[PDB]
């Protein structure tokens, strides 16, 4: 069962804004960074805002505030640079904020030249080892650019992604397998996922999937790692109310969930439990599905008070808590019951048998 | 992977164009592998801008007219 643990809402900053993205810091698992676009009600205010809240303290105030002239479509923590928060904005500038600096404006922002991004950036990530780390960002024009966190003047690498007949792929979401850095997966607005390669002979889009018949809202790869590997699996939410469970090998749906009577706006695996995953829709419902227990009904369900349309969801690293941001700039945190979140030793084999069944 | 980490650390030390080229040249054999070429591309922008800074330094030395430069005086000292 889901228990309401903590709600974050800043009257001055977060009010009358959508929550654009969410992330939890690895080195600080009790730190949550969230994004907010422009507020129509406050044109004079900064368009983009990014607030970092904390869970160890019970103070309601935002631990850190940041803002920028362009609306922040995406944000995340810098995994190997704990002082740094990366963000992608509406205009396409990859802004960066240092918590040490008292300044709220980005310390760095990429150019929006032809070399750099030239469209809204909805997905940014830092992938690599502690020795080697790369900031992959993709825009809505299909341009994918790798940057160094130390220099955002010009990208490490840059190209444009196509799949057939040089047709631009308007990428809307992106994910990686655990431990992998060369191969990645992107969910476009086509309703078509693409397994793509960053670098090598086959760099670009490698495969098409037909799949969803509407825009993909979120794509997320399997995170839990254990006895039986499931990194080849991933999940895709879309505007079509449907949540599709896929794998790299098969080109067609392994399964599709359509219990939702609304646009399903995000889907995400648990980082510990292999079969469990979560999704959030715009009617105001957060739903946990445990494919070991059932590929048939939500294993758990919860509605935020007033049923605000839930936009973004992010699992905590421990997998014991889920955070969700709605269309009112209001964050809700639910602690998952130990019975669901904690995987038993047989949950891996149970999910293997379930995958064999389908 | 160990030497890729060493490359990262070694450039974390060196900043100068000449020094960075030196530590680059330290790994003569690693140019063959098409994995550390990505690591090199990651610093390539910094490499061109450093070699740039060097060549504007050389242009600063050049744009000084040679008779006005100390080089002419030392040359005349050695009867050149």
């Amino acid at each position: 069962k889901l228990s309401l643990n903590r709600q974050f809402f800043d009257e001055r900053w977060s009010k009358h804004r959508v929550v654009s993205c969410l992330d939890w810091s690895s080195q600080y698992p009790e730190l949550l960074v969230a994004s907010y676009n422009n507020n129509e009600d406050a044109p004079h205010e900064p368009d983009g805002v990014a607030l970092v809240w904390n869970m160890k303290y019970k103070k309601t105030t935002p631990e850190y505030v940041f803002h920028c002239q362009s609306a922040v479509m995406s944000a995340t923590f810098a995994k190997f640079h704990p002082n740094l928060v990366v963000g992608g904005t509406y205009s396409g500038q990859i802004v960066l904020w240092d918590n040490r600096s008292n300044k709220r404006t980005p310390v760095q922002r990429t150019p929006l030249s032809a070399a750099a991004h030239t469209h809204p950036v909805y997905c940014v990530n830092v992938v690599g080892t502690q020795n080697a780390h790369n900031l992959i960002s993709i825009s809505t024009d299909g341009k994918i650019c790798s940057w160094s966190l130390d220099m955002l003047s010009h990208p490490q690498d840059s190209m444009e992604l196509v799949h057939k007949q040089s047709k631009a792929v308007a990428v809307t979401s992106m994910s990686f397998p655990v431990g992998d850095v060369n191969n990645f997966v992107v969910g476009s607005e086509e309703g078509s996922v693409y397994t793509a390669c960053r670098h090598g002979s086959k760099a670009g889009i490698s495969e098409m999937f037909e799949g969803h018949q509407g825009p993909i809202t979120g794509i997320h790869c399997h995170a839990a790692v254990g006895a039986v590997d499931f990194s080849h699996l991933f999940v895709t939410s879309s505007f079509d109310w449907t949540v599709k469970l896929w794998t790299t090998k098969n080109n067609k749906p392994l399964y599709s969930f359509e219990d939702n009577a609304d646009y399903v706006y995000d889907v995400m695996w648990s980082p510990t439990h292999p079969a469990l995953f979560a999704c959030v829709d715009g009617m105001g419902r957060l739903d946990l599905w445990n494919l070991n227990n059932d590929t048939e009904v939500p294993t758990a369900s919860i509605s935020v008070e007033g049923n605000p349309a839930l936009n973004r969801v992010r699992w905590t690293h421990s997998g014991r808590e889920i955070a969700v941001g709605d269309s009112e700039g209001q964050i809700v945190i639910y602690d998952v019951g130990e019975q669901i979140a904690v995987p038993r030793n047989d949950e891996w084999a149970r999910f293997g048998r379930t995958l064999a069944e389908i | 992977t160990r030497i890729t980490a060493r490359l990262r650390d070694q450039l974390g030390t060196a900043k100068n164009a000449n020094e960075m080229f030196r530590i680059f040249s330290r790994f003569n054999a690693l140019f063959v592998r098409p994995h550390i070429r990505g690591a090199i591309r990651e610093y390539q922008t910094q490499l061109i801008q450093r070699v740039k800074d060097d060549i504007e330094s050389l242009h600063d030395k050049f744009k000084v007219q040679y008779p006005q430069s100390q080089a002419c005086k030392m040359s005349h000292v050695r009867d050149l």
